Parts: structure tokens; C-alpha cells; sequence
């Protein structure tokens, strides 16, 4: 087909399959720029046509989840700072707007003396 | 005790390579292998020998081969 | 019978295999609609025949297993707050309930006052 | 070929190759019935003959491993209860006892505070 | 063809995909050496085209994280010295430098008194 | 070819890959004997060519990495004894030594009196 609503991301080794609409939640996002059909982008595995994005696949889950259901879901092992910087790369200004608070919330709660 | 012959074992593998690199048929070697062996030796601090061993192996090649040919030329 | 009893959910790129009657624990569920042969499903299909679904492939585990053995299977690392919003999408109303309590259950020990 | 001492299960999509004697460790187990060459079996993926078993592959590990060496080996990321349910389906009695002790040890320690 | 912009690592069995520039922050580093297209050392290519690096597959995360975003990204449960003993190997001192501070920073609390 | 410089492990279903010489930091060890290509005691293999090693892979981190770089590789929540117990199986005498100090060292604080 000339277009396919499903975009295939090769995010640093771990494949992610998601809908164009999910990536296009806020067009400023670097992910949105990938979705466009304009002729600038050409980086993909030739056989499968998956965009080659060279970033940590592990931390990409929270980034994509926010772009799928608008919340910060982070597995307990994944570092909050890791998604933060990971989020910074894709330029989803809202996500970074959130992560620092949880970061601050995480630290403030911990170091808080009674 | 950490003492063992294995120190010599890596010595050779590192040594047969170095000789090969000097012999200009590098195609038969592997960087990943070589770096690791050199790495592990120093990690348990036998470098001062490996450095010394290094000094000898290169010294061997130049005097025994390189010096000869330049004399022949 | 020109029909099968086993389906291939291509959730989040991952292939989950499961049998029709497994998904029909809650007929008001998103999947139960996927489980049918209705006149509004043929488009969402892969070259293999696997149905192409566009949500998280990892938080789907607790959802699908609940439809298998009616109990929550949260791999310890996963976050309780994360499956909830995967549960909501699939419309397993009862499952949505027990996770919410689990979220509330966690605060009993985590939001406690010594 | 006369017969294949190797048999190729399909457990929720993930193929788990194994041998009969591995599957015949417990007289009353689900997996034991599969080994029978009687005419009551129709889940062969005839492209290769792999029998289909619609359940979670991730917890199939400890079941198959115990079915070869009789100790509950675990990957920590897997859920404690999930293996209880998973084996429960396959009917490996001796194992489901062990896990029920494993959970008992896990919570009992978890249930104490000096 | 003879050269490409993506280098595929097989560190410890797990696989990584990353860009050449990603492996050039420190050009004294082991990773940089593989990144070069020199025929002088054949290296340890794998049939998948990956470079068989035979150190820890898991503690390589923070090392490659810094090689993309220049900061200490450690999964909470990962071991700080774990990356250090990994960082020393690839010969990227900057990460090795800041890692030591993180350990020392850790002990300012973990070695504290009341 | 006639031999590969690395041999893959399949400990407890999980996979570990490394070069032959990595399994030889203490020749009087379980991994060493199998590491040799002697047919007289040759074990069996997985069809991936890896050696089946029927034992806990969770605590294999500390062990196999010490074989690589000769330090105690700990994870945040891995039990002190487990490395001791695991190492005992592999028979790398030095490792089992240093752990005993670590546990005693631990009890130096964990068994400390104010």
C-alpha cells in the first residue's frame, strides 16, 4: 500500500510497532517528524522498512506509552533519569515536563527527613 | 595464590599474534580476542612483565629481520 | 470450517497466541470484538493472518493471562499503575477493578505511616 | 521416519522443542497425555507437526526445566504466582507443591517484621 | 556497501544496534577501534554481521547510554561497579571518571554516621 | 570451521556467550572440563550449539563475569549466599574464597553492635 497506518521502529535493537496517530500526538515530537511521508528521511532496513532509530530500546517504552495513552509508565528497573534524557531526544515537551516532577518527587520523598 | 601457567598461555597467544602482525599477514587475527587477553593480564597486575615481554618481542623482530635486510640493501 | 479457534495477536509487534474462548471472559471486552468474524475486522490483519493491534506488547501479559486463568500475573518488576491503563483499553471491567485495588493495596504498605 | 523422540510443542506461540522422556516424568501430568500416539490429538501444526498448547510461554520454562531435573528453576523477573497457575494447568502435582512452598517461604518471610 | 552508518554489537550474547558516531566520543576506546573500517584487524564478526564482544551483555547499557547522551544512566538495580568494570574494558575514561564519583557519592550516604 | 574461538552456554534456558579462554580462569572448574573439546567426556549440546548447563542462571552474573575480569560482580538484590552456593558448583576456588570474606565483611556491619 502507498501508506500504512502502522510504523515499524527499530529503536536501537528492539523492534516497536505502533500507529502513526500514536506518534503524532504532538507534532513538535521528533517521532512525529519521522512519520511524515516527505522525502527527507530514508533510513530504514531495506527488507522490512522499519525506521532505524539509534537509542536505548528499553527506555523507549515509557516514551511510546505516553504517546499511546498519555501517561508515564516506567518499569521499576528502568531509570527515571534514563527515560527523562530519552524523552528529551524525541522532543515531547509534555513528557519531559512530567518526568522532572516524578524525578523531583522521587528524590524529595527519599531524602525527606521527618 | 594467583600464580599459574595460564599467564604464559595468554603470553603466547598475544605473542604469536604480535609476531604475525609484524609478519604482515594480519588477516588471521581478531581484535576482540587480542584486546581481552592484553586486558586480563594487566587486570591482575602482571603488566610490568607484559610490557617487558612487549619490549622483547618487537626488539626481536627489528634486530633479527629488519636490521638484516637494511644491511643487505 | 473455514475458521480457526486460535488467533495471533500481533500486539506491539510481539506475537501472542491464544484461543478464541480464552478472550471471551468479558464479552464487553475489546478483544471479544476482535474474537469474532464481524463485518468490521477484515482490515486489521497481517500477511500471516495475525490481527494487528497497536498497544503495549509487554503489559499485555497480565491482561491475556487473566483471560486464561482469571488471576493477575504481574511480573514483579512491572508497575501496577501501568497495566491498569492497558486494562482500561481492552475493557476487561472486572480486571480493571482488581488492579485498582492492587494499586490501592500497594499504598497500604508504601503510603503507610510507620 | 518411524517416530521422532523429539516433539515440538507450541506454548502460546513460542516453540519449545523437547523429548518424550522429559514430558513423561509425571504419570498424571497434562504433558504426558500429549506423548500418547493414540488417535485423540488434533492440534498438530501440520506444516511441521508441532502440537499447539494455548497458554503463556514465559512460565513454561520452570515447568519444562523441572520436567528434566526436578528442581524449581526460576528467572527472577517471572511472577511467583504465575508459575503456580501455569503448572496447575499442566497438572504436575509434585511441582505445584514445591511452588506452593516457594510462595509460602516468599510471603512468610515477607509476612514478618521484627 | 563496503561501509555503512550502523554498527551492530553482540555484547555478551545480547545484541545492540548503534551508529558509528555513537562509537566515536573517545577515539582511544575499544568500541572506536571496531567502528573503524580498517582491514588491518579482521575483528570477531558474527554471521549476523555483529561484532562479537564477549563481555557482560547487560552492564553495557550505561556504557552505550553515555556514548549517546553523555550521562550516567544506571538501572536502579544494576551495580555501579558493574559498569565500572565494564567501562574500564572499552577504554572510555570520561564515563570511568564520573562512575567513580557516583560510587564515592553513594558512600557519602552509605558510609555516613548519625 | 573445525572450531570456533567461542562457545555459547544455555544455563537454565538463559543464554551466555563467551570465548573459550573466558572459561579458563581456574582450570579446576566445572566449566573448564566441558570447555575442552575432548570427545571422551563430551557432553550434549543444544541445537544452537550451546552447552546445556542445568543450574540457576540468576546468580550466574557474578560467576561468569569474575571469570572474565576477576572481581565480585554483584547485583543490587542478589543474595550473599547464592553466589557462594553457585560458585561452589563451578569450582573456581578463588571466587568461593573472596565471597566468604564478603559475608563475614557484611556481618562486620550486619552483625555489628552499636
Amino acid at each position: 500500500g502507498s501508506v500504512s497506518k502502522w510504523v515499524r521502529l527499530n529503536v536501537g535493537g528492539t523492534y516497536f510497532l505502533t500507529t502513526r496517530q500514536t506518534l503524532c500526538r504532538d507534532p513538535k515530537s521528533f517521532l512525529y517528524r519521522l512519520c511524515q511521508a516527505d522525502p527527507d528521511l530514508d533510513s530504514d532496513k531495506d527488507e522490512t522498512g522499519a525506521y532505524l532509530i539509534d537509542r536505548d530500546p528499553t527506555y523507549f517504552g515509557p516514551v511510546l506509552n505516553y504517546l499511546r495513552h498519555g501517561k508515564l509508565v516506567i518499569n521499576k528497573d528502568l531509570a527515571e533519569e534514563g527515560v527523562l534524557e530519552e524523552a528529551e531526544f524525541y522532543n515531547i515537551t509534555s513528557l519531559i515536563k512530567l518526568v522532572k516532577d516524578k524525578i523531583r518527587e522521587r528524590d524529595s520523598k527519599t531524602s525527606q527527613v521527618p | 595464590t594467583m600464580d599459574e601457567k595460564y599467564v604464559n598461555s595468554i603470553w603466547d597467544l598475544l605473542k604469536n599474534a604480535i609476531q604475525e602482525i609484524q609478519r604482515k599477514n594480519n588477516s588471521g587475527l581478531s581484535f576482540e580476542e587480542l584486546y581481552r587477553n592484553a586486558y586480563t593480564m594487566v587486570l591482575h597486575k602482571h603488566g610490568e612483565k607484559l610490557y617487558t615481554g612487549l619490549r622483547e618481542v618487537v626488539t626481536e623482530h627489528l634486530i633479527n629481520k629488519v636490521r638484516e635486510d637494511v644491511l643487505n640493501s
